[PDB]
RNA sequence: CAGGCCUUGACAUGCUAGGGAACCCGGGUGAAAGCCUGGGGUGCCCCGCGAGGGGAGCCCUAGCACAGGUGCUGCAUGGCCGUCGUCAGCUCGUGCCGUGAGGUGUUGGGUUAAGUCCCGCAACGAGCGCAACCCCCGCCGUUAGUUGCCAGCGGUUCGGCCGGGCACUCUAACGGGACUGCCCGCGAAAGCGGGAGGAAGGAGGGGACGACGUCUGGUCAGCAUGGCCCUUACGGCCUGGGCGACACACGUGCUACAAUGCCCACUACAAAGCGAUGCCACCCGGCAACGGGGAGCUAAUCGCAAAAAGGUGGGCCCAGUUCGGAUUGGGGUCUGCAACCCGACCCCAUGAAGCCGGAAUCGCUAGUAAUCGCGGAUCAGCCAUGCCGCGGUGAAUACG
């Protein structure tokens, strides 16, 4: 839902976080 | 993609350093970022006069830009007031003897980067890029170039597709050394992203 | 390769008989350029060959290199669905390489220590016609006049 | 009376070791001709391209040529025509003696 | 021995000095 | 042995195992498969299944594209069979005359 | 390891913390993230919350682990093979 | 993460060791040379241009 | 009176001075035969004036600086081949059929980039 | 990634309001960051012999704009790069042919590394490529003569040391030089074979140089950039941890399995580079890493420096060994705020696997491969056995 990759399921958002 | 850029191809050849001074090994980066900078502001400013090429020599903390455009009277100001309002605020970066001159461009369709930035502006403007690609190939072509070659890449027209256009009447021998090949880059941005047009003005062979 | 013949490299001769082969075969014992080492071995069997058998080690040498000359190999030579293997005339070039070639390398098949005992061995053996090197050329041999039969596929 | 020249271009390193050895055989006496010391070569090798394609180089350089000339009999007639002569940009001179 | 710390060899290959490679 | 690649994209040990399943069909040419290697990834239309593996006889390179995953990684294993195939019998093609 | 000539490390701040507790009397936990720091015989017997990156790991310390650092024994890595 | 970082790399350090080259023009981290103050892209990219002192692209 | 070639192999140069005398032979302020101590190489330094008869005829004084004894050694035997022609020039028969007046270029070939050496290139799998 | 923090923010251009400018010294808590807090003096143009009064060179605080994002999309892009491929090609103009796609030219015969050139031809030209102009090396001349050089003469502490000289080496700029120019022979020719001279001969060797284009190649994480997204958080600061994990598998390498080798001692010959909190001469301390002193060099001056293979001599004696140097214990050294994760080096001890490697597969055509060292960038140090260079010794083979 936030950063880069890998994808967490939200159009164009990876699992990495601030 | 692979073609060397013919400037750096022909330094000390057919071209000469847009910055001459030698600096030690203590010195040169420091002196270089004033290059760097001091072309910074000029860029951004003369850019409305036409600027071509941007000299820059040193010789004990004092550094003298040659500036040579199409439009000598833009930098120069009101009779002295521009080329005043400069080398101040160049001196205030310079914090140094930053002496200023300005160089006639004789003929302007004849430096590849003027060629370049109009291009650019007249896409910036949205002129069909083909037409004005071989319109700008004519101009340099009417002023006796014996050759010249313009190449616009990116989404021409806002195509989704990018796409490279280009244009080349008469010579442009690239691979050769004694050629004299004019080169500039203007970096044409739109709504839609930027495009590149890259000039090429064969003014002859050595 | 493609274009042309190769150009058979000159050998300049060694500087203890003068011999184009002797240049050639220390090149064949040379590992990793280190030819000092090589002409050492070399002259160093020399002496030695000269000791235990009281001939002129150059003559010994040149002999034991023709009793290793294979004048006929088979070569491979895929025809149809098999691979024949084809009897064909050894040119002189190789026969050169192969017997310099298969000399070093029975050579150092030996079990005697050090490496010029080996060569000095070898070319003994080989210039009155036993040793690992003279085998190859007689099993080359055998091979080639075995496979007679297909001497007309020679190209 | 030592005259040492340094300078990427060596055009100019010349055209200036020339004009030295010049002015001083002018004001007199001697001079010890324009001797070319050896360049020292600071390169760059920078993989040609912005991502990877490590396997691919350009080659940069940057001389610094070297020329020493030598006032041989000073005699002070040089010195003032000298202490105003014509250097170019990119050349660097170390007076000694 | 170039692997071999302890030799003259080694230590001209890792380009160090010690006891068996003096200077 | 097998390696598989799953570029800017992530599968699961499940998946993983189904490439080996799907890629096992080789087998019936009885010939060393040496490093098999499959990439998957995965465009704006369509899975890639990407595969090279050397032979024996030659090298099995070939790429599937498919909405489907599953499916791109069958006409991958298509692919490479007929390579495959041809591999094993373009030798016999040419036994007369 | 360290050169002899320099002084053993402690953090000069972690220490601080476990002087007073001496003196005062301890015991008190100590939450650090003073990995770096050699034990050093003044914190025998103490226990001190060491941080890995994501939890603060009590050491009891003792005379057979006063050489060693306090990373020593709040290990980073978690893992319990592959299986 | 980067603005913030082409300026850290400024500052004075708590330790001289944290010190860093960055990139003048582009401000990257890595393949930076001292004696430009520039990452070899920039390097290329300047050199190419001319405006390098005396930098010429070698051949021997 | 004395006699002079310029030798130069690799990075090896060598100054030949040919000198009439017993035989006698120096390469950097020691007798070449102790110079080139086990370097079966060597015989090759002295060859030009075998194949004119000079053996003994002459002396050498020789300095050699560059490269490596092999080299210094085919700089030497260039020089000295140099040199006997200045001698004499009616020489050049008897020397430039043997080649010995002709100087080799044969310089380490320049590393390049993608490479592990000049021309050895790096190791991949196609597969 | 965890945790403690910041909310015009690490950074820009602003506009307005409270102070003061500016700045330097801290003190409390705290892992640091932060948060709280203690000190002190703003010039000018001004009414100032006066309180007081700004406006602004800059400071902070609240605000509102905005910042910031190595967050997504290289399938929106520029730039630059890889690749086919240094391959001999790709085209255009006009003419000609075809209803048209398109053809011709560019095919053909000969020749070349080459769409290289010759000849022929409904073609005739032209452009990009090829080549050449550029760099390095090979020979020679000129110009130079220190810090480089030492042929001869003088001295000489015995070291080109000094005097002396620039011859030679060199060094580094400028020229020359090679053109199938000449001879033979075959050729219509272009060229091809052979020869002479010559340092070099048929592009001398190497480099730089990469056509239209292909791979919806590569790179939004170098940079730029459209658009999409985040806004006390997808921005930012710090401490720690991670990027160094380890049942496995693949790539690229190093070092080896030994006697053509290994060890020790002594003894030679390079080139290219780098070097003012840098290279360190030399003396001393320690087996040593190193430490302490301490000269010289802004460096053709002094230094890194020893090159190593080699050479001489001695040792080992075919053994998992005096091969191999992995792993572990113990003890140190240095960098650095700090070497637990997680540095390099040194020493003592340990002394693994490995007896030449299956299927398969890589490189290289000559000063190459092989083998040996040396340097540099990055860099405090270093995980470099990598990379880019440099010279040393120096092959085999090419029928086809
Ligand atoms: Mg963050
Ligand atoms: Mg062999
Ligand atoms: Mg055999
Ligand atoms: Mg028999
Ligand atoms: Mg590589
Ligand atoms: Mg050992
Ligand atoms: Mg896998
Ligand atoms: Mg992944
Ligand atoms: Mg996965
Ligand atoms: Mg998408
Ligand atoms: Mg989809
Ligand atoms: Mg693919
Ligand atoms: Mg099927
Ligand atoms: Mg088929
Ligand atoms: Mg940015
Ligand atoms: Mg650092
Ligand atoms: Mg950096
Ligand atoms: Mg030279
Ligand atoms: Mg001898
Ligand atoms: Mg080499
Ligand atoms: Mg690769
Ligand atoms: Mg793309
Ligand atoms: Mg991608
Ligand atoms: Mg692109
Ligand atoms: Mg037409
Ligand atoms: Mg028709
Ligand atoms: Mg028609
Ligand atoms: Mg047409
Ligand atoms: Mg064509
Ligand atoms: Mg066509
Ligand atoms: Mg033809
Ligand atoms: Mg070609
Ligand atoms: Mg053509
Ligand atoms: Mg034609
Ligand atoms: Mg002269
Ligand atoms: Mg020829
Ligand atoms: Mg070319
Ligand atoms: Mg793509
Ligand atoms: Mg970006
Ligand atoms: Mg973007
Ligand atoms: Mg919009
Ligand atoms: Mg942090
Ligand atoms: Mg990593
Ligand atoms: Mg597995
Ligand atoms: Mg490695
Ligand atoms: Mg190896
Ligand atoms: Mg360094
Ligand atoms: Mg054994
Ligand atoms: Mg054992
Ligand atoms: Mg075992
Ligand atoms: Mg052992
Ligand atoms: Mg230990
Ligand atoms: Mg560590
Ligand atoms: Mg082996
Ligand atoms: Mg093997
Ligand atoms: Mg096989
Ligand atoms: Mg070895
Ligand atoms: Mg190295
Ligand atoms: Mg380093
Ligand atoms: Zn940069």
């Amino acid at each position: 839902s936030k950063k880069s990759k890998p994808g967490d399921g939200k159009f164009g958002r990876g699992v990495k976080r601030g | 993609g692979n073609k060397i850029h013919p400037i750096g191809f022909r330094l000390g050849i057919t071209r000469d350093w847009e910055s001459r001074w030698y600096a030690g090994k203590k010195q040169y980066r420091h002196l270089l970022l004033e290059d760097q900078r001091i072309r910074g502001l000029l860029e951004k400013e003369l850019y409305s006069a036409g600027l071509a090429r941007v000299d820059i020599e040193r010789a004990a903390d004092n550094v003298a830009v040659t500036v040579h455009v199409a439009k000598p009277g833009v930098v120069i100001g009101r009779g002295g007031e521009r080329i005043r309002v400069l080398r101040e605020e160049l001196a205030k970066l310079t914090g140094k003897n930053v002496a200023l001159n300005v160089q006639e461009v004789q003929n302007p369709n004849l430096s590849a980067p003027l060629v370049a930035q109009r291009v650019a502006e007249q896409i910036e403007r949205r002129f069909a890029v083909r037409r004005a690609i071989k319109q700008a190939v004519q101009r340099v072509m009417e002023s006796g170039a014996k050759g010249a070659k313009v190449i616009v890449s990116g989404r021409i027209g806002g195509a989704e597709q990018a796409r490279t256009e280009w244009a080349a009447q008469g010579r442009v021998p690239l691979h050769t050394l004694r050629a004299n090949i004019d080169y500039g880059f203007a970096l044409a941005r739109t709504t839609y992203g930027v495009l590149g047009v890259k000039a090429y003005i064969f003014l002859g062979e050595v | 390769a493609r274009r042309r013949r190769a150009e058979v490299r000159q050998l300049q001769p060694d500087l203890v008989y003068g011999d184009v082969l002797v240049t050639a075969f220390i090149n064949k014992i040379m590992r990793d350029g280190k030819k000092n080492l090589a002409a050492r071995i070399f002259y160093d069997a020399c002496k030695i060959i000269q000791e235990k058998t009281g001939q002129e080690p150059l003559k010994v040498f040149k002999q034991a290199v023709e009793n290793v000359k294979p004048r006929m190999e088979v070569r491979s030579r895929r025809v149809g669905g098999a691979n024949y293997q084809v009897p064909m005339e050894v040119s002189p070039r190789r026969q050169q390489s192969l017997a310099l070639r298969w000399l070093v390398q029975a050579a150092n098949q030996r079990p005697e220590r050090r490496a010029a005992v080996r060569i000095a061995h070898e070319l003994m053996d080989a210039a009155e016609g036993k040793g690992g090197a003279v085998k190859k050329k007689e099993d080359v041999e055998r091979m080639a006049e075995a496979n007679r039969a297909y001497a007309h596929y020679r190209w | 009376i030592r005259i040492k020249l340094r300078g990427f271009d060596h055009k100019t390193l010349d055209a200036s070791a020339q004009k030295i050895v010049e002015a001083a055989r002018r004001s007199g006496a001697q001079v010890s001709g324009p001797i070319p010391l050896p360049t020292r070569v600071r390169r760059f090798t920078v993989i040609r391209g912005p991502f990877k394609h490590k396997d691919s180089r350009e080659h940069f350089e940057l001389r610094t040529h070297n020329r020493l000339v030598d006032i041989i009999n000073p005699n002070r007639k040089t010195i003032e025509q000298l202490m105003t002569l014509d250097l170019p940009t990119g050349v660097e001179i170390e007076i000694k003696t | 021995g170039k692997g071999d710390r302890r030799t003259r060899r080694g230590k001209i290959w890792r380009g160090t000095y010690g006891k068996y490679r003096p200077r | 042995t097998m390696n598989i690649t799953s570029k800017q994209m992530e599968i699961t040990p499940a998946i993983r195992q189904h490439v080996a399943d799907r890629l096992a069909k080789l087998e019936k040419w009885q010939t060393h498969l040496i490093n098999p290697h499959i990439i998957l990834s995965k465009e704006p239309q369509g899975f890639v299944a990407d595969a090279t593996i050397n032979t024996p006889n030659g090298v099995l390179v070939a790429s599937g594209k498919h909405e489907d995953m599953y499916t791109a990684i069958n006409e991958l294993i298509n692919k490479l069979e007929r390579q495959l195939n041809k591999l094993q019998h373009k030798g016999e093609a040419r036994r007369a005359a | 390891p360290r050169s002899l000539k320099k002084g053993v490390f402690v953090d000069d701040h972690l220490l601080e913390k476990v002087l007073e507790l001496n003196a005062k009397g301890e015991k008190r936990l100590i939450k650090t993230w003073s990995r770096r720091s050699t034990i050093v015989p003044e914190m025998v017997g103490h226990t001190i919350a060491v941080y890995n990156g994501k939890q603060h790991v009590p050491v009891y310390i003792t005379e057979n682990m006063v050489g060693h650092k306090l990373g020593e024994f709040a290990p980073t890595r978690t893992y319990r093979g592959h299986g | 993460a980067r603005k913030a970082l082409i300026e850290k790399a400024k500052r004075t350090p708590k330790f001289k060791v944290r010190a860093y080259t960055r990139c003048v023009r582009c401000g990257r981290a890595r393949s930076v040379y001292r004696f430009f103050g520039l990452c070899r892209i920039c390097l290329r990219e300047l050199a190419h241009k001319g405006q390098l002192p005396g930098v010429r692209k070698a051949s021997w | 009176e004395q006699y002079y070639g310029t030798g130069r192999r690799k990075e090896a140069v060598a100054r030949v001075f040919l000198r009439p005398g017993n035989g006698k032979v120096t390469v950097n302020g020691q007798d070449f035969n102790e110079y080139f101590q086990g370097l079966v190489r060597a015989v090759a330094a002295l060859e030009p004036l075998r194949a004119v008869d000079a053996l003994g005829h002459f002396d050498a004084y020789i300095t050699v600086r560059g490269g490596g004894k092999s080299g210094q050694i085919d700089a030497i035997k260039l020089g000295i081949a140099r040199a006997l022609v200045q001698y004499n020039p009616d020489y050049r028969a008897k020397l430039k059929p043997l080649g010995f007046l002709t100087r080799d270029a044969r310089v380490v070939e320049r590393k390049k980039y993608g490479k592990h050496k000049a021309r050895r290139a790096p190791q991949y799998s196609k597969r």
